[PDB]
RNA sequence: GAUAGCUGGUUGUCCAAGAUAGAAUCUUAGUUCAACUUUAAAUUUGCCCACAGAACCAAAUCCCCUUGUAAAUUUAACUGUUAGUCCAAAGAGGAACAGCUCUUUGGACACUAGGAAAAAACCUUGUAGAGAGAGUAAAAAAUUUAACACCCAUAGUAGGCCUAAAAGCAGCCACCAAUUAAGAAAGCGUUCAAGCUCAACACCAAAAAUCCCAAACAUAUAACUGAACUCCUCACACCCAAUUG
RNA sequence: AAAUUUCGGUUGGGGCGACCUCGGAGCAGAACCCAACCUCCGAGCAGUACAUGCUAAGACUUCACCAGUCAAAGCGAACCUCAAUUGAUCCAAUAACUUGACCAACGGAACAAGUUACCCUAGGGAUAACAGCGCAAUCCUAUUCUAGAGUCCAUAUCAACAAUAGGGUUUACGACCUCGAUGUUGGAUCAGGACAUCCCGAUGGUGCAGCCGCUAUUAAAGGUUCGUUUGUUCAACGAUUAAAGUCCUACGUGAUCUGAGUUCAGACCGGAGUAAUCCAGGUCGGUUUCUAUCUACUUUAUUCCUCCCUGUACGAAAGGACAAGAG
């Protein structure tokens, strides 16, 4: 047959033997290493600023609210002077443990919409939270002091 | 004009001299342009063969179909048909002169580029029709780019330099260890043990 | 049930050999004559007489009016009213309407248009099997005439081949004869297909 | 007893040497020359040879001292070969097919021995006998690609040109930016809008006709078995077609 | 009208077509070397002297021979270019230097034609027609990216340009044993096997409201009609059942049969051919042997129609089913 062919011509016996003996032999790792050993700065700065300006910050579990529900909540929070906040937890846990807030460490986890504030909002917030059929207020945080919803409503009564 | 120019067979000067079909134009590495030029991606030919006018037409169609006319551009890397392939009439006794001209073809060697690409586009945006055309070609092809080409070349060099096998192909061919040159070809000594007619052995050293 | 002998071989023999085609004899001329006969038969079929529905079909020829040709579906918004009545809405051209009426009256459909200035009515009650059989027989006669024309063409080709047979290889002569026979068979098959299509259009 | 480039055959033992580039021919089924081969003899250089030497339009090749050797030229004879096949490479025509037709370099087959199953041509190996001896050359096919990181949706709005219409995908433009934090829209479906996803954020390869074809085991220490090849006791002329001595 | 003779060679079987001598380019790339029914370019010559005279050491040499090529000098006067470019013996003219070939079948008989199916003989599968064998140019079957259709809708379905795998069933291609014989197609009895499955069994999808439909997989245990013509399997047509499927069997089976013709001798029709004879042109008819030696063999559930289901489910109406039992 001709030299070049469309199919794979069968190599000679000696040719095949030489091709098989001259095969590639990769190394053999005796141990194999498989079984051997920016924006984050802005996030940290913002979290520090919030911690420094958290005269009356609250925490909730807003997740079941739709986009229109969130817009209505923002409108209600704009009616009476108070703002909302939403930050991550991975970057907040280190600052949480560094700020001597041990009681707040196991609180922040998963979803949680913070509500920073400065002016008194003891009744308007309670009404805005009661208007919906949910009570996700898992203990807020005023002047860095542990307090449950009972203490919050008690202070509200005063 | 970011589009493959129209290809047509039968050049303006059809050679009348029936040249003999030479197989040396397919064997060996691509002595012609191998590296890129004014581009970034290409179709590395991992095996010798031929290319007909229909192949070029289908390639041009597939390229013009999926291609941005304002973000990419391709240039032909293979000349026009010229090699005369004389085919006798199907049904005649052996002999009686040589057959007449039938169609022209452009030979191609291993490691030869066919079509190139350019622009500020990633390799993945091309990968589609790149590998498509590669599988369409009548020989072993594969999508290759500058970075990937350099990577595979460095990998082959490392494999050749770290081959634990104390015996290699050239060391046995050139030196003629056990007189195996009787079976080997004179071109194998010049090239490596990766070629065989037209195919290519990328896995072998 | 194969009956598939060598034909691509003859096609390749005809395509490759150029000197023979230039000398013995004129494949281009033979193909042109065959295509001309086929076109003549197609015209005799689609121009004699047939219940061609759709106004677009009748849209063919009309006498030149005001130094300007015209047809049915060109300027009028025709709309099929019913299989037994057709509507017409010319573009304000009484002369063109009269020209179209005159051209249609000379047709073989035996029509009696009722023109009313710009509106035309060409009703057709129904057609029986007598006219269909007559048209089928006429198509068969036309096919026989085309077959006779192809016979004459092949006889002339064979006479030429015989005149050029002495100083020519008998094998090439036999191959050319077989190629001509295959071409004639293909032409006869095409004619039979056209006749079957016409019969289906007439009856179907 | 015709002739006949033609079919058939051409009688005992044993030893040795013994395969051809081509040309002419009313010629390629036949003949001659040349070349190969055989016998007896006179002569001395025969082969790989090392620096070098050997053309303008790649493997290579010629001469080649020391060096291994003992082979080479001629004279006088004359029969026999002068249709080859396969393998690796350069090829030539054919389909970059054929146990397809023809050359160049090497090997094998026409000559036995051990294997690849039964094999001419593939791997190893030749001087010929015995022994119920030992050591070796070639020598046993391997191998099963497909999920996937599947949490979750405000709006300046239907931006402008044509589009009676495409607003986000009949066609072109820039593609900003408010949502706390992200597409003038990457797909799907709409004549057209309506609806469903995504980019991002919060833990996240097989089929042909008599019937498939050597039993058969993944887990006791790398080395064994394996010639007419080498050695061991004796003496050795006692394994080629045609031809010759 | 009698007497003698021949009908040259190559042809990837023979004729036909073309060729028969020589030089060059690549094959044959670097001493020589090699093949043309491999692709090309040229020549049977062309222009001035007539020392293009007479002699002779040594060499090359188309792979042999015959035939060809260079040449120190010696005598005689001096103060050729080109690449093939051609012609042997005998014989003839010639007082004698000298000359005589499209002998091109060109290493060259002195001159010789056509047919044999009326043929004979020595041989050849060195070399053919049927097979077997190998290839797969041609075709079919499956897959791969989707090009394009299919009303939105590539992938229900069709499917271009290409590649990857299986076929030797069609046309050839090669002549490897079978021309000191393998008896040539259909049609009769008999059928063996394979599924790329026409139907009886079971599924997925569908442009599935049901039947009628389409596609892909398994299942070969079974079935696969009656006739009119042309010798032809093939080739057209009438009526059936759920179906009148493909392929190999030396175009399955002539030591079971058949002669319709395919290979024969005679004749006729038109043609080729001055004539004999031939159209691979058309038909009139054309002896079909075998006494069995051997191997082997010679006895075990399928469908259709009908009845309650009937006009049911399904719509808008037409239309129209599933299973089971029974005759
Ligand atoms: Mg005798
Ligand atoms: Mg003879
Ligand atoms: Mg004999
Ligand atoms: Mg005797
Ligand atoms: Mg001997
Ligand atoms: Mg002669
Ligand atoms: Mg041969
Ligand atoms: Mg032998
Ligand atoms: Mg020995
Ligand atoms: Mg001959
Ligand atoms: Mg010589
Ligand atoms: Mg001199
Ligand atoms: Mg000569
Ligand atoms: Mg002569
Ligand atoms: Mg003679
Ligand atoms: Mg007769
Ligand atoms: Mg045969
Ligand atoms: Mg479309
Ligand atoms: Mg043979
Ligand atoms: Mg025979
Ligand atoms: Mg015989
Ligand atoms: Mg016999
Ligand atoms: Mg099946
Ligand atoms: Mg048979
Ligand atoms: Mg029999
Ligand atoms: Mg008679
Ligand atoms: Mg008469
Ligand atoms: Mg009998
Ligand atoms: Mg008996
Ligand atoms: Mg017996």
């Amino acid at each position: 047959s001709k030299a070049v062919t469309r199919h794979r011509r069968v190599m000679h016996f000696q040719r095949q033997k030489l091709m098989a003996v001259t095969e590639y032999i990769p190394p053999k790792p005796a141990i194999h290493p498989s079984c051997l050993p920016g924006l984050i700065r802005l996030l940290r700065r913002e979290i520090a600023a919030v911690f420094q300006d958290n005269r009356m910050i609250a925490v909730c579990q807003n997740v079941a609210l739709s986009a229109e529900d969130k817009l209505l909540m923002r409108h209600q929070l704009r009616k009476h002077k108070i703002l909302m906040k939403v930050f991550p937890n991975q970057v907040l846990k280190p600052f949480l443990e560094d700020s001597k807030y041990q009681n707040l460490l196991p609180l922040f986890v998963g979803h949680n919409m913070l509500l920073v504030s400065e002016e008194p909002k003891v009744k308007e917030m309670v009404r805005i939270l009661r208007t919906v059929p949910f009570l996700p207020l898992l203990g807020g945080c005023i002047d860095d002091t542990i307090l449950s919803r009972q203490g919050f409503i008690n202070y509200s009564k005063l | 004009k970011p589009k493959l120019r129209f290809i047509e067979r039968a050049p303006l000067v059809p050679k009348v001299r029936r040249e003999p079909k030479n197989l040396s134009d397919i064997r060996g590495p691509s002595t012609e342009a191998t590296e890129f030029t004014e581009g970034n991606f290409a179709i590395l030919a991992l095996g010798g063969g031929y290319l007909h006018w229909g192949h070029f037409e289908m390639m041009r169609l597939t390229i013009n179909r999926s291609m941005d006319p304002k973000n990419m551009f391709a240039i032909w890397r293979v000349p026009a048909p010229f090699k005369p392939i004389t085919r006798k009439s199907v049904g005649h006794r052996m002999g009686g002169g040589k057959g007449a001209i039938d169609h022209y073809v452009t030979p191609v060697k291993a490691g030869r580029l066919v079509v190139e690409m350019g622009g500020r586009c990633e390799f993945e945006e091309v990968q589609g029709f790149l590998d498509q055309v590669a599988h369409k070609l009548p020989f072993a092809a594969k999508a290759v780019s500058r970075g990937t080409l350099e990577k595979m070349r460095k990998d082959q060099e490392e494999r050749e330099r770290n081959n634990q096998n104390p015996w290699t192909f050239e060391r046995i061919a050139t030196a003629n260890m056990l007189g195996i040159r009787k079976v080997l070809s004179p071109y194998d000594l010049t090239h490596k043990g990766k070629y065989w007619g037209k195919f290519y052995m990328p896995k072998r050293v | 049930k194969a009956k598939a002998k060598g034909k691509g071989q003859s096609q390749t023999r005809v395509n490759i050999n150029a000197a023979l085609v230039e000398d013995i004899i004129n494949l281009e001329e033979v193909n042109e004559e065959m295509k001309s006969v086929i076109e003549a038969l197609k015209d005799n079929f689609n121009k004699t007489l047939n219940i061609r529905t759709s106004p677009g079909s009748l849209d063919k020829i009309a006498v030149v009016t005001a130094d300007g040709k015209l047809a049915l579906n060109q300027i009028s918004q025709i709309s099929m009213k019913s299989p037994q009545l057709i509507l017409v809405n010319m573009a304000s051209f009484p002369e063109c309407t009269a020209a179209a009426i005159k051209a249609i009256r000379e047709s073989g459909m035996n029509l009696n248009p009722e023109v009313e200035g710009t509106l035309i009515r060409v009703p057709i009650p129904q057609v029986t099997r007598e006219h269909r059989e007559m048209l089928v027989k006429l198509a068969k006669q036309n096919t026989n005439k085309a077959k006779d024309s192809l016979r004459k063409v092949r006889t002339n080709s064979m006479n030429k081949l015989k005149k050029s047979k002495d100083t020519v290889s008998e094998d090439t002569i036999r191959l050319i004869e077989k190629q001509i026979s295959q071409m004639a068979d293909d032409t006869v098959a095409e004619l039979d297909r056209h006749l079957a299509v016409k019969t289906k259009e007439l009856l179907g």
